[PDB]
């Protein structure tokens, strides 16, 4: 970690690579509504750096190689598995739900690390502030506990209030039928197999919660789809945005070095993520666990610290 | 002292006030410096154990003299006594003592 | 009180059973009101009554220990002759314990007394008999 | 004798004494209003074991 | 004239004795700015009047500040005072009651010892300097920016460090 | 936290008890600990949470009765000699005052109701400087005067000490307050042997803090604050539970670690000065600390507590987080027992 | 080692901090005027202040 | 308890009497001890860091292990001259108060009578 | 002179009593704390005036600049503690206990 209280002593001020297009912007919408090719194109026309829905694989992709590993290093859980049997008692759905809810926190600590680094923008795909949605979705579906809903409740609320909030939320407004028709259009079977009260409930997490509780504390840009589909007249709202409100306005200089530290160290980025709450629907045991470990130090490139693997080409290993 | 900081660089910052003889402003001695002094120099070279036994009488004309215990106990029988002898009448204060006196520069 | 312990071991055992089991009484008041005084402040009553209840309870039983403790090493070495003997002691700690157990109303706290009791006053005849210093002064 | 009186008599109840004392040890309140009138007896104690001492 | 500074310690005791028995912070206050005045007074009786009139001072705005701070947040709907509760006067009238049987005991039981009834007003100056100047209190107080100067740079360290102090704790 | 109140404040934390150790003037001990204390309480107040508040809070006014105590035993002290130091002849109840003030100061039983609560609550890295940095000036004022002390309350003090650090740290889950009341045990150690052995005591103090600064830093390594929480350490660090071991060990005091030494040196001469029951006391409630410890060693090292999904991504990221003194500590603190005549004066 | 007098207990937070209930913001309510040099006799301006 | 000597200065690791001392071997069990706990203190440090144990970091192990030998040396030194020290106060005590160490006069095992306790 | 002292012995044994005995009110504590410095105060200004020790002058103002920044710190801490539970009373700083 090159970067400390050192480095910004002999000056790596934030705001002073502040600019005006410095900005976190989060597009959501449902699960099928032009989402991904908008803030492609926003991020791209707006000079900001894009990033799409943390999976659950972004982990793998943004940690070693960055070639996707199995599933029971990068999670055992399967958003196929669920989209096919939602109701299982193995407890795939509320391990899904976590694992996404860990992946997006690292996403947002990423994003917000490149931010307060470089001073570029990002473009977010659906952040950890639009993760309850889907929590509610599968609690007023039946498919998760109240237990789990409590749980990822306790986690949201140990990781959320130590960020910063996007500074524009885009929202786009698809109704449950379009959706529908979109996924029957779209041809993955496991995706065809959900259900209009599930993205209903979708909708309303969103319609009830999400918009005014981020209306209070930043900038929201409800957006119908023929709005969008065309991501040039939301890029120009987005530049005549004026931004008067959020805690982005009473942030110095320390508030931001105390927060890049926080969000360069991933451990303390994830701590909470892995209290020990012993609920069976995501822990493991000693048996499972000390073989999936040892699975992934056996792994390549993973065995030793990044830099110190001489099977990945590693060199002046006896030199640091 | 549990660190020797002050006596290795030889610098005094808080050495030259640790009791009543030590340097006073304007050379204005405190009281009981006489008897302190004696103390101070009998108890140098000989340690804590052997000044408590062998500096006893320099002690103890220090401590009553700071304290003056002995002083106001002896003071309050002459005047217990004194008193006593006015009830019995077999004793008068003399003019010096009753404020009628000769005043002297 | 120190002239009042010291005035405990004027006398050998076997002699003045009233006056041991009166000053191991006080003793044993004394350390009640302590531990009294202790349970009251950390752990406070629900009322001025219940506080001066539990005092009163907890000074009661310490003293019936002290009392029953001294009066059985006497008697115990009056019956056997012998005042400079350890097992007089643990006889009386021992009763202690059960006076201990029969005030908390458990046997196994009276068992527990009673060795933990008569090991103690034991080892306090012994270390009486023999010398040993509880709180020596610095000599090396 | 060893399934039940010698694990009854040396083993399990010194760990219940052990248990019992920590527990009344620390059956805190967590109020420093007991804690400073602890304090106070403390003090008071030591003045009296001085006392006594001389 | 012999007993004032009898009669003062006396006064100083009873406002320490309201202070402990504890009113409403403001009536706390009063009873320690009371006794500040009070050891003012014992001081310029036993000697210089500098250090007497400096704690003065140095209380009155510090007492400034705690009543400002009491009205702010140190209050409640019915402030608590010495005769307002039976229990407060009570243990105040006891304790004046008590400090009147101690200094009885002392007077007669221990016959000189802290207390004398016929020696006091006899040991407060014990020696002064009939001729000489330069000999009040403030020269020494003075002589703290010559002779002690690490007296003078510790207590001007803690006045900049407490003020950081400060900063940091109500930063919020 | 800019940089200028952080060198301040740090600073002064430093120079606090470097005033208190170099002061031949006890006046400026006392303002060396009131730097000490003004000083620290930012940090206890920095995270800025109702916890932290009720521990700043706890600690200001335990620490600032202690400090005006200290204050009147020495002014009674320079009204009944003149003089700024307890030389010899000071009084018994002057000194019993002093040393009432300074345990209460340094937070050992029947004063040490506030450790565990003010220790709870703070960040870890707070715990570990107040365990170890507040607790050095006090002690070098008890060590000043140490020949004139009242052996039976501070053997007295000793064992209440280590009794209550022994319960205290049997009963409780949390690390800080089991820290608390292990370092309550060990000033009990270090009490103890005070009035026959001052170097003693600082050997004691030494190997206590490199006992207990590389636990507290495993400690901020995943801010394992539970028992389950540094139970899942095999799935978070497993590179470490020998070392965690090893200290834990050595902070129970078994051979060959290296924390045997300074039990067994203090008993050595406390039975060179004829207190065989105090001795076999203190240590019988050491081994009951030990009980407290092998409890936390079967929960974390030897021993798989079941671990969570996020774990696996815990693992994916990289961490530089233990420094280079983390294990010379360790090493320090685990293997150094065939050097005990170099240790020991 | 939970009894009866220790069973109501909680575990701490792992961050360190307490949910407390939300207390009413005292604001002061000031009736300035009518009878006020300030409020030419005849408003009736009640104050929410803070401070 | 030495800090009260006669001649004793203040805060000085090595004053010029301990140079009449013979210093230590370099190679003796203490220093070598030392060395080795450097050696595993860097090993320690590398899997802690997750490096290979000690095919990284030589470098590191090096400055470890030749500051441990260095800092053993000096305090090595520091306390052979601290116990040769007591040892010479203690003889200059003992030879200025003879009448407090009498040489006591044993008697052989022709005039000090052992009671017998027989096993049987 | 030993009665002025004794009584401002007992004026300190009793603000230290009023200490360590607890009311519902913080800041009735802090004055009790500040009741204890200015009778540490007037004891060593007195004493200093009796022995006529104009080199131990400075320490009543050094105790005066100390105090007056505990006060400071506790001032700071009580704002703190009705910042955060409304008011100042004691029994409302008692979760720490588990
Ligand atoms: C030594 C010097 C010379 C003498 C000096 C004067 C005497 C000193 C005595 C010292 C020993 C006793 C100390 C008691 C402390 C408080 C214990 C207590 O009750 O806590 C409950 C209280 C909680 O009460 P609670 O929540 O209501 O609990 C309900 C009960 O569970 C409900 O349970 P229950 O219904 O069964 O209650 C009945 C009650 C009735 O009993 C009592 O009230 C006290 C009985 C004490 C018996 C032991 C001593 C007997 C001595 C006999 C001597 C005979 C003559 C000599 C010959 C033989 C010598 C061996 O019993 C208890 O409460 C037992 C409590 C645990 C006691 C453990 C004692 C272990 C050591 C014993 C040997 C010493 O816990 C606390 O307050 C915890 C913190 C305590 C901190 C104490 C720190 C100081 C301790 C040592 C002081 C030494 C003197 C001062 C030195 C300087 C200090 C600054
Ligand atoms: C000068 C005249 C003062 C009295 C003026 C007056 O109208 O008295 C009515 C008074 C009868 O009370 P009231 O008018 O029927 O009841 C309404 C009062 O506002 C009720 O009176 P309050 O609400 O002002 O509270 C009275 C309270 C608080 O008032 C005071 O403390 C006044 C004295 C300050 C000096 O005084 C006490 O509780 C007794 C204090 C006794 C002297 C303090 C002794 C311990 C502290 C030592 C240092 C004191 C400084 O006599
Ligand atoms: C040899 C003994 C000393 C070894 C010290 C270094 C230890 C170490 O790094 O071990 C890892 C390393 C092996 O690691 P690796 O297999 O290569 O890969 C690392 C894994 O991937 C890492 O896998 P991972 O991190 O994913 O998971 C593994 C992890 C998972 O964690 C666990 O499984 C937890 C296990 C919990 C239970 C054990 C708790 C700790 C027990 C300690 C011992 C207690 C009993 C002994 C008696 C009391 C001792 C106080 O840890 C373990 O399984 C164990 C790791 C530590 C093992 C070695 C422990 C050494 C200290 C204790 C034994 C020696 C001292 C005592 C005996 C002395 C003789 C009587 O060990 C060595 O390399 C040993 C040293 C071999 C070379 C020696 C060369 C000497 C050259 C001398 C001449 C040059 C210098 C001259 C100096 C003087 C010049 C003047
Ligand atoms: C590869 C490893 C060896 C490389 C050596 C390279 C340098 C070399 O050749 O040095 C020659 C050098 C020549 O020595 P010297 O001047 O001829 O005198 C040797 C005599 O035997 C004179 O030596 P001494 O026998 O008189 O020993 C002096 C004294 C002072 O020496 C020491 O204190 C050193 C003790 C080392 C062990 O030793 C003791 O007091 C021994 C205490 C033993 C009980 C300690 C209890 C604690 C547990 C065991 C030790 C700790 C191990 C780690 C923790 C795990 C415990 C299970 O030989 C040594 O340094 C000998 C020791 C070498 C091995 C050290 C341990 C491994
Ligand atoms: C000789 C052995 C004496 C043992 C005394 C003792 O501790 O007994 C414990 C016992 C417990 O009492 P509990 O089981 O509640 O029922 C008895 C009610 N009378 O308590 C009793 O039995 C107490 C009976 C009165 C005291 C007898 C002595
Ligand atoms: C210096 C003096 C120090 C004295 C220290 C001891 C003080 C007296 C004992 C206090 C015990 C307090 C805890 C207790 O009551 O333990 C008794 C234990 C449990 O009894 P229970 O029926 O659970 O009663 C409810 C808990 N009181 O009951 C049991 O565990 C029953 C055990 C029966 C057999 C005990 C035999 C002796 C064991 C020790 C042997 C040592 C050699
Ligand atoms: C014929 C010969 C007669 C004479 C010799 C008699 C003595 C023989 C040797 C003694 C043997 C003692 C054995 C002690 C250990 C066994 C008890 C034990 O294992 O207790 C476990 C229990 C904790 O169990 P836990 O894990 O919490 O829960 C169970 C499942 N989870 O633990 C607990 O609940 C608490 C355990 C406390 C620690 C016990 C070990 C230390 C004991 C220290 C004794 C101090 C004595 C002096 C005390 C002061 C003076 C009275
Ligand atoms: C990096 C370390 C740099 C060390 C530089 C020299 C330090 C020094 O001067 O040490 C001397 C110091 C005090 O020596 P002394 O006069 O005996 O003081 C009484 C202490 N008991 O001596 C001591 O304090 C003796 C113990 C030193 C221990 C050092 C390692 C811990
Ligand atoms: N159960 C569950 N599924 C999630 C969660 N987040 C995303 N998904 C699923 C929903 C979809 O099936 C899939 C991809 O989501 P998208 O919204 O990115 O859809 P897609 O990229 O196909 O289209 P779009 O972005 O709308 O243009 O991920 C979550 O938290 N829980
Ligand atoms: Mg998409």
């Amino acid at each position: 970690l090159r970067y400390g209280l050192l480095a910004a002593i002999l000056g790596d001020k934030t705001t002073k690579k502040l600019h005006e297009y410095s900005r976190v912007i989060t597009v959501d919408g449902n699960i099928c509504s032009g989402k991904n090719k908008l803030a492609k194109e926003i991020a791209q026309q707006l000079g900001m750096k894009h990033y799409p829905e943390a999976g659950i694989q972004y982990s793998s992709t943004t940690t070693g190689d960055g070639r996707p590993l199995d599933i029971e290093f990068s999670g055992s859980c399967s958003l196929e598995k669920f989209y096919d049997d939602p109701k299982s008692n193995d407890g795939n759905s509320y391990r899904l739900q976590s694992w996404l809810y860990a992946s997006r926190l690292l996403q947002y600590a990423d994003a917000l690390e490149h931010l307060l680094s470089t001073g570029q923008g990002v473009v977010l795909e659906r952040s950890i502030y639009s993760d309850f949605v889907f929590l509610e979705a599968m609690y007023n579906q039946g498919y998760i506990r109240k237990q789990c809903v409590d749980h990822y409740n306790e986690i949201k609320r140990l990781t959320l209030p130590e960020y910063l909030p996007p500074h524009a939320v885009i929202y786009i407004d698809v109704p449950v039928p379009e959706v529908q028709s979109r996924i029957q259009k779209k041809g993955d079977p496991h995706e065809m197999k959900v259900t209009s009260a599930y993205l209903q409930d979708i909708e309303n997490a969103y319609k009830k919660t999400f918009l005014p509780k981020m209306s209070e504390m930043c900038e929201v840009l409800v957006y119908d789809s023929w709005e969008a589909e065309d991501p040039t007249k939301v890029v120009e709202d987005i530049e005549y945005l004026k931004y008067n409100k959020g805690p982005w306005l009473k942030q110095d200089d320390w508030t931001f070095h105390y927060l890049r530290m926080l969000v360069q160290d991933k451990t303390e980025v994830l701590n909470y993520t892995t209290i020990p709450v012993y609920l069976p629907e995501i822990t493991i045991g000693a048996h499972q666990g000390s073989r999936i470990y040892n699975s992934f130090r056996e792994l390549p490139g993973r065995k030793y610290a990044p830099g110190y693997n001489a099977e990945v080409g590693d060199k002046w290993i006896w030199l640091k | 002292p549990f660190l020797d900081i002050q006596k290795k660089l030889g610098i005094s910052l808080d050495r030259h006030f640790m009791f009543l003889s030590a340097e006073q402003p304007y050379k204005n001695a405190a009281r009981c410096h006489a008897f302190e002094k004696e103390w101070i120099e009998c108890a140098h070279g000989i340690g804590g154990t052997r000044a408590k036994k062998e500096c006893k009488i320099e002690f103890d004309d220090f401590e009553e003299c700071l304290l003056r215990y002995k002083t106001m106990r002896r003071m309050h029988d002459i005047k217990k006594q004194r008193e006593k002898l006015m009830k019995e009448g077999k004793y008068t204060p003399p003019p010096h003592h009753s404020g009628r006196e000769e005043p002297r520069p | 009180v120190k002239r009042f312990f010291e005035s405990y071991h004027e006398v050998p055992d076997g002699t003045q059973c009233h006056r041991k089991t009166y000053i191991t009484t006080a003793l044993g008041g004394i350390c009640g009101i302590i531990g009294s005084a202790y349970s009251v402040s950390l752990n406070p009553a629900d009322s001025t009554l219940e506080a001066v209840a539990r005092v009163g309870r907890y000074t009661f039983t310490a003293a019936a220990i002290g009392a029953m403790f001294g009066l059985t090493t006497c008697v115990s070495a009056q019956v056997r002759e012998k005042p400079d003997d350890p097992l007089n002691y643990f006889i009386g700690g021992c009763a202690g314990g059960l006076t201990l157990g029969a005030r908390t109303h458990s046997y196994g706290t009276a068992a527990m007394g009673c060795v933990y009791m008569g090991t103690a006053a034991a080892l306090f005849k012994i270390g009486k008999l023999e010398g040993w210093e509880l709180f020596p002064t610095p000599k090396v | 004798l060893d399934l039940i009186w010698l694990e009854k008599t040396i083993p399990k109840s010194t760990s219940t004494l052990h248990t019992n004392m920590t527990t009344l040890t620390t059956n805190q309140k967590g109020l420093i209003k007991l804690y400073f009138m602890s304090f106070l007896i403390n003090i008071i104690l030591i003045i009296i074991l001085y006392s006594i001492n001389l | 004239m012999n007993n004032y500074i009898f009669v003062l310690s006396s006064l100083f005791l009873v406002g320490c004795l309201g202070l402990a028995l504890k009113p409403s912070p403001i009536y706390g206050g009063l009873g320690l700015i009371v006794s500040g005045f009070v050891g003012c007074l014992m001081v310029l009786g036993f000697g210089g009047s500098f250090l007497g009139l400096m704690v003065f001072l140095i209380y009155l705005g510090g007492m400034l500040v705690v009543f400002g701070y009491t009205t702010a947040m140190a209050t409640e709907e019915y402030p608590e005072t010495w005769g307002s509760n039976w229990l407060i006067l009570g243990f105040l009238v006891l304790g004046v009651i008590m400090e009147v049987f101690l200094i009885c005991v002392l007077n007669y039981y221990d016959e000189v010892g802290v207390i004398n009834l016929d020696g006091l007003g006899d040991w407060l100056m014990y020696e002064v300097d009939d001729v000489g100047v330069m000999l009040e209190g403030g020269i020494g107080v003075a002589a703290m920016y010559s002779c002690a100067t690490w007296m003078m740079v510790v207590a001007g360290w803690s006045l900049f460090a407490g003020i950081f102090i400060i900063i940091e704790i109500t930063r919020d | 936290m800019n940089p200028i109140t952080l060198a301040i404040i740090y600073f002064t934390i430093f120079l606090g008890p470097v005033i208190t150790m170099s002061s031949t003037n006890l006046m400026l001990m006392w303002v060396g600990l009131e730097f000490s204390l003004l000083a620290i309480i930012p940090m206890l107040i920095n995270k800025k949470n109702p916890r932290s508040t009720e521990a700043a809070t706890k600690y200001f006014v335990t620490q600032a009765t202690a400090s005006m105590i200290i204050l009147l035993a020495i002014v009674l002290n320079y009204k009944q000699l003149g003089t700024w130091m307890f030389q010899q002849q000071t009084n018994g109840l002057i000194l019993n005052m002093t040393l009432m003030a300074l345990s209460m100061k340094l937070g050992l039983a029947p004063f040490h109701f506030w450790l565990p609560e003010v220790t709870q609550g703070i960040p870890l890295h707070m715990g570990l400087i107040l365990l170890t940095w507040q607790k050095i000036a006090p002690l070098s004022i008890l060590i000043q005067i140490y020949p004139l002390l009242n052996s039976t309350i501070i053997l007295m003090l000793a064992i209440t000490s280590i009794f209550m650090g022994a319960w205290g740290g049997l009963n409780q889950t949390q690390m800080r307050k089991i820290m608390a009341y292990s370092s309550i045990a060990h000033m009990g150690w270090m009490l103890a042997i005070l009035p026959y052995n001052p170097s003693l005591t600082l050997l004691n103090l030494m190997i206590y803090i490199i006992l207990t600064a590389p636990m507290f830093m495993a400690l901020m390594l995943n801010n394992s604050m539970t028992i389950n929480s540094i139970s899942l350490l095999w799935n978070k660090t497993p590179a470490m539970l020998t070392m965690i071991s090893l200290m834990l060990l050595s902070l129970g005091g078994l051979p060959p670690l290296t924390g045997f030494l300074p039990k067994w040196i203090i008993i050595t001469e406390l039975m060179k000065n004829n207190c065989l029951i105090m001795a076999t006391l203190m240590a019988m409630m050491a081994l009951l600390n030990l009980f407290f410890y092998t409890r936390l060693i079967y929960s974390t090292s030897l021993t798989m507590f079941p671990t969570n999904n996020n774990s696996k991504m815990m693992t994916h990221q990289t961490k530089t987080k233990p420094n280079l003194m983390f294990s010379t500590l360790a090493i320090m603190s685990t293997m150094t027992l065939p050097l005990a005549p170099q240790l020991i004066t | 080692y939970p009894s009866k007098e220790t069973a109501h207990w909680k575990p701490p937070p792992w961050n360190d901090v307490d949910i407390l209930k939300e207390k009413a913001v005292t604001n002061m309510t000031l009736n300035f005027g009518p009878q006020h040099p300030a409020a030419h006799g005849v408003l009736r301006l009640v104050l929410e202040l803070s401070g | 308890m030495m800090n009260g000597r006669p001649g004793h200065e203040p805060l000085k690791f090595l004053p010029d009497e301990a140079r009449s001392l013979p210093p230590p071997k370099l190679n003796d069990p203490r220093l070598v001890y030392m060395g080795l706990l450097g050696y595993c203190t860097g090993l320690m440090d590398n899997m802690l860091r997750m490096r290979p144990v000690m095919r990284a970091g030589l470098h590191r192990q090096l400055l470890f292990v030749t500051s441990f030998v260095f800092a053993g040396y000096f305090y090595l030194k520091r306390q052979n001259y601290l116990y040769a020290v007591k040892d010479h106060d203690m003889f200059g005590y003992i030879k200025l108060h003879p009448e407090d160490f009498p040489e006591k006069e044993k008697k052989t095992y022709a005039e000090i009578l052992e009671p017998f306790h027989p096993v049987r | 002179m030993p009665s002025t002292f004794f009584n401002l012995t007992m004026a300190f044994s009793l603000s230290l009593l009023g200490t360590l005995m607890f009311r519902s009110h913080l800041m009735s504590t802090l004055l009790c704390l500040e009741g204890m410095v200015l009778s540490l105060f007037i004891m060593t200004s007195v004493t200093s005036l009796n022995s006529n020790s104009m080199s131990s002058m400075p320490i009543p103002i050094t105790i005066l600049v100390f105090a007056a920044c505990e006060a400071a710190v506790g001032l700071a801490l009580l704002v703190k503690v009705s910042n955060t539970y409304g008011t100042d009373y004691v029994q409302n700083l008692n979760l720490l206990q588990c």
